[PDB]
């Protein structure tokens, strides 16, 4: 039976699952008011991908395809296409094609396009609101809004790279992103299908623990702060090492190795996500050096000693 | 150095429409959105709407699509709130401000009065039995009266209160001793003394 | 709308205990924000989404809650601290704020001065009459004054006016005034006003004829 | 402790020089130039070079405050490292972890969040490595943006890389210059700290370079780039952190749907891959195949043809 | 996608000046560079330089700085090259191309031919004889290149032989031969068409025995 | 400026023969392109980035090299690829091309077909005379035509006139015309055109009397 470990990454070290970016730092939270399902960063410690959860950290949020406009729009429709530029199948058991942005808000970034007629390159600013109608990557279809109405040609290989999220700047529509509500992968009218589980802290006095980002805000007042549940590169080791779960519950200690004392400990479920023993929001404070280190299982009835 | 200065003081008859001027420095006035917000007294805080300076762009309250009318002058870097039809419920503390993320930039706060009263000098009478003496300002209109004693402590000048259309006020005194009351909207100055 | 209920409304605390305020909403909000106002201030945003602190704000403040039920701490209150503490919303439009909570110092217990002053000659000319009372420097705020003309309680024509807790001796002053006709005050002789407080078990009384 | 690669597909990896996925392997002679990355370098062991760090997300990104330059578009830029704490120019690495080690005009954005009260803004930037104000060894860099007028002093500005432009012309159509160091503290002066040139010494061989096509952004840039590590050999080999028993590990490419090896490499210690192969051949490979360790050998094995 | 049409071909006195048009189509015209390019018999080709039209963008060759001039009519999708001066290097054919990184698109290219000679039109003389024959057309004494020969207006294509041109005092002398079936000939009508562009003229001689 | 040397200027392959032509760089540069040239036809960019195939690039044709000296090569000739070859640069302004690789067909040996040809009688009523004689569709291409004035050869007054290779039949052909004044031309009897070609240890002569 191969042991189970973590990787010896400090937090800075490591990169957000949920979008592009490196983590900055460690938060808990009460998350009894509103559902947590995300699902990017979904996989289970024995190194099973759940969700959307692909391995690269640069695909997240990312889409290819070719894309179409009817006459003079700054709209585009892209034809989704598999990342390995592969035709994308949209009846294999996923919610949506990997690396889909699994949260609702308006995220803006660069439209690339090469053109195979030459080799001639373009790109321009482009926005996909990712809670619109017309959003059903699912479906293998997304839209952009950009700065041109003459430049992209059709069946032409184009990309979309992420660089932030916009907020148009007012009190009245200062709810976006909303990083804990899921997209309609289908478009409107639609249910989403085989997406991974929602979680919760079930064990009283627990909350989740939640590994955080900034995200860039190119515009406006949005909600910047984006959580997710594991870091890429656990997802990426776990994948790698497939270790048998011994338990449903596995001990992390978060270590500071200056010191070698520990700061706090804390649950790794099997299932896929940490708890800790603490009530209320706090953003923790950690040592610039601390990471985490497995220690054993345990049964269900472990108490955590309060962080 | 963000700051925003607004107009000042309004003493307005009912039925009547006022222009409360917002004036922005220390940023690109087109870049950010205003918020309007009405204090009364009693009544806390509340929302009146938002403009974004230079576009037509404004979302109003539903209690106020009708009362507040959002202007601007991008020349003069200046934000313009109109109330129509002024009642005796309008008479509160009015602020403009950038309100941010994590921080915000509130003007001092504009005063409007709506009354039909007539502007009024205060009559003053002395109050007379450690002796505690005081100072009585009795039906004057608006606010504020200045009560002073030179001396300071231990003085104790109680808010104001409304009479029929007339302010009252009081003063305690704890020790010649000589009672100023000034009123600035009647150019008017007194002296009480004690007998 | 969404409306926001702040509780309690008006609290108090000694320098170095804990406080707690806590802001209902009638709906399901996805952050809550804290303001701060003090006498003759504009607002200060104090704390936002839920639970991070403005620029300047001690760390002894911090903020908790999620769905409709948020509130305020502070771990050991200090005499700066003591205002008046809006919540607000952004999460459905229109934008709200809560109802406030005004937070005051703890005193050791005081007993009001009181002073009771008959009608100026000069007011009587011509036609008004003002029965003073002061009751100043007391504590807590929770006091009532009762006007006794000659035996009787009068009701009407009585306007009451508190101060702000002093920021000296953190103790209020109140002043009380019976407002009547010229002809009415000269029908009776001995005018006295009541003041029931926590310092005694016996009614402050003073009096005039 | 053993050493092994990752089972990883091409595909499922990512390039070691720029935020983009791999795409294919390449080979080809490297004689008539110096070929010396100093992103995606890293020995067996797991000891990192040159300014390599672990994460994908950061490979030409840039951070710090800003500054404006009067009577331009442009922005100097006083660079941080990426926790926004300060950056040492004393520390022995060629530049800060992260920066492009090639020559060529990148596009992206310049955005900023402003602690004043958390406004946000984003503006199209363009950076020039080979520019003589491209100095990060230094702390500084130069951005050509699209505004003069909307970014503030003293907040924290973030640069993300999206990809490579060129005027369109055939003038000035040999950039970028992927084995064209820039020189890291301004024009005219010498790099240091720098990871070794790499070169194959058995006769017969050449570099097996993991190839990706970066976005164009305009013109006909040259988007080929070549990386001697997949980030992810990296990332293990710093975690396995497993001992080098010799100078040259021999690697099978085999496909798991026949478990027939299609053909066979050396991985040097100090890091890079060479092949049998003589002349430019793009490798066409199974989509599942993967790199697998099968013994230490010495610098005497004559390697299959490829 | 892109076609690029190049003005026609040109015939000038030493000294003058010359603008060659080429009118792109199928792309944003003020998006992409044009390239220009001189071709020589005995020289290969030889790159003039590169604008971008309705910019003031241009890179010369040093070798035609102050020879070649780039102009460009954006309403009408229009390359303009002029060239100074002309003397008989010039004499080329001049191409413009839009040189991509994988593919290229050029234009047909523009004949130019720079000459102090008088134009002449040619004499054409029938070559006759005195199981398959071979006849002859004779085009001798004009002047400048080119003529178009053809042999019953097209309809014989095979067995067709137009040989390149010789200069002898400052006039071009050239023969062409077509080959037919004997059991046919004369039977047929075979008919020589020559055309000479400079000239405007095109004359038609039959063959026939002796 | 880099100067770009292709080798061979000029060479022949048979169908299926493993073609390779090398193009040396006065100085170094990071990419080769490859230009394909029929004639009559515009360049076709053929080979991109050293070793990229364009569109329409069949994949027996490929390239390599690196600093200063490339190579194009076909791993099996075919008809479709006689042409001429420029190879070209980017690496620095100005931008090159070679002198051109021309790429022939090999075929199997062909005798040449003579036809000689008296003046014709309009040509006869005007000052000169010219006698024309055509060697068509022969190979290899190497040939020399001897003109005999009543037993003597003549020299002076002989312009020759050879085709590029036929694309139809991969032969060559080749004019000769010998020009005279009409009574140079009356002051002998037989005129006689001899040629000499690899194909035959005898000379083909065709002549005529009047």
């Amino acid at each position: 039976s191969k042991p189970f470990s973590v990787p010896v990454l400090t937090v800075e070290e490591m990169t957000n699952s949920r979008f592009p970016i490196p983590l900055e730092k460690l938060f808990t939270g009460p998350s009894s008011a509103f559902v947590v399902q995300p699902q990017n960063g979904r996989c289970t410690t024995d190194g099973v991908l759940l969700g959307t959860t692909q391995l690269s950290p640069v695909n997240i949020c990312t889409f290819r395809g070719d894309v179409t406009h009817i006459t003079g729009s700054r709209n585009y429709t892209m034809n989704l296409a598999s990342q390995n530029w592969n035709d994308y199948d949209p009846t294999e058991e996923i919610p949506a094609p990997l690396g889909t942005p699994d949260f609702v808000g308006k995220i803006q970034g660069v439209l690339t396009q090469t053109t195979r007629t030459d080799g001639s390159t373009r790109g321009h600013k482009a926005t996909v609101y990712t809670g619109s109608a017309d959003f059903a990557p699912k479906l293998g279809r997304v839209q952009f809004e950009t700065d041109t109405d003459r430049d992209f040609e059709a069946n032409q290989n184009t990309k979309f790279t992420p660089v932030g999220v916009i907020q148009d700047g007012g009190t009245t529509h200062r709810n976006e992103p909303q990083q804990w509500v899921l997209p309609s992968y289908s478009g409107r009218n639609t249910h989403n299908v085989h997406l991974a589980p929602a979680v919760a802290p079930t064990f009283p006095g627990e909350q989740l623990l939640f590994f955080r980002s900034t995200m860039p805000g190119c515009s406006g007042y949005p909600n910047m702060d984006l959580d997710c549940l594991l870091p890429q590169e656990w997802v990426q080791y776990f994948y790698q090492e497939a270790a048998p779960a011994q338990s449903d519950v596995a001990l992390l200690r978060f270590v500071n190795p200056d010191t070698g004392r520990v700061l706090f400990e804390c649950k790794l479920h099997k299932s896929g996500y940490v708890t800790v023993a603490h009530t209320g929001q706090h953003d923790l404070v950690i040592p610039p050096n601390g990471y985490f280190r497995f220690d054993s299982w345990v049964n269900q009835f472990y108490t955590l000693a309060p962080m | 150095q963000v700051q925003l200065q607004q107009s000042g003081a309004e003493l307005m008859k009912p039925g009547a429409s006022v222009k409360i001027s917002c004036t922005a420095t220390g940023y690109t006035f087109i870049t950010y959105w205003i918020q309007w917000v009405k204090q009364r007294p009693g009544h806390g805080l509340e929302w009146i709407g938002e403009t974004l300076p230079g576009s037509g762009s404004t979302n109003y309250n539903e209690k106020f699509k009708g009362k507040a009318t959002f202007t601007a002058d991008t020349s003069s870097n200046t934000a313009y709130m109109q109330l129509s039809s002024l009642t005796s419920e309008d008479s509160a503390i009015y602020y403009c401000a950038r309100i941010g993320r994590s921080n915000d930039y509130w003007g001092q706060g504009t005063t409007l009065t709506v009354s039909s009263a007539k502007t009024t000098p205060p009559s003053v009478y002395p109050l007379a039995p450690m002796v505690t003496l005081g100072c009585l300002v009795k039906g004057y209109f608006p606010e504020p009266v200045t009560v002073t004693w030179s001396l300071s402590s231990g003085v104790h000048t109680f808010p104001a209160v409304l009479q029929s259309d007339l302010y009252t006020l009081s003063s305690s005194v704890t020790v010649t001793v000589t009672c100023n009351v000034a009123h600035p909207a009647s150019s008017t100055k007194v002296d009480k003394k004690i007998v | 709308q969404i409306v926001l209920t702040q509780s309690p409304t008006i609290m108090s605390a000694s320098p170095g205990e804990k406080v707690t305020m806590t802001c209902s909403a009638s709906s399901s909000v996805d952050y809550m924000h804290w303001y701060q106002q003090k006498s003759g201030t504009s607002p200060k945003r104090w704390i936002y989404d839920t639970y991070k602190l403005a620029s300047g704000v001690p760390a002894r403040f911090s903020g908790s809650g999620s769905g409709t039920s948020y509130s305020l701490t502070i771990n050991s209150m200090e005499a700066e601290d003591a205002a008046t503490y809006y919540c607000q919303q952004w999460s459905s439009n229109p934008l709200t704020f809560g109802a406030g909570t005004k937070l005051e110092l703890k005193r050791a217990d005081a007993a009001p001065t009181v002073s009771i002053f008959p009608p100026s000659s000069e007011q009587l000319t011509s036609g008004g009459a003002s029965v003073v009372c002061f009751l100043n420097n007391f504590y807590p705020k929770d006091i009532n004054v009762k006007w006794k003309i000659d035996g009787s309680e009068r009701q009407n024509g009585v306007l009451n006016s508190w101060t702000d807790q002093d920021s000296k001796d953190s103790t209020y002053s109140m002043s009380s005034t019976l407002t009547l006709t010229k002809d009415e005050y000269e029908r009776h002789n001995s005018y006295t006003c009541e003041a029931t407080h926590k310092t005694s078990t016996s009614p402050i009384v003073k009096s005039f004829n």
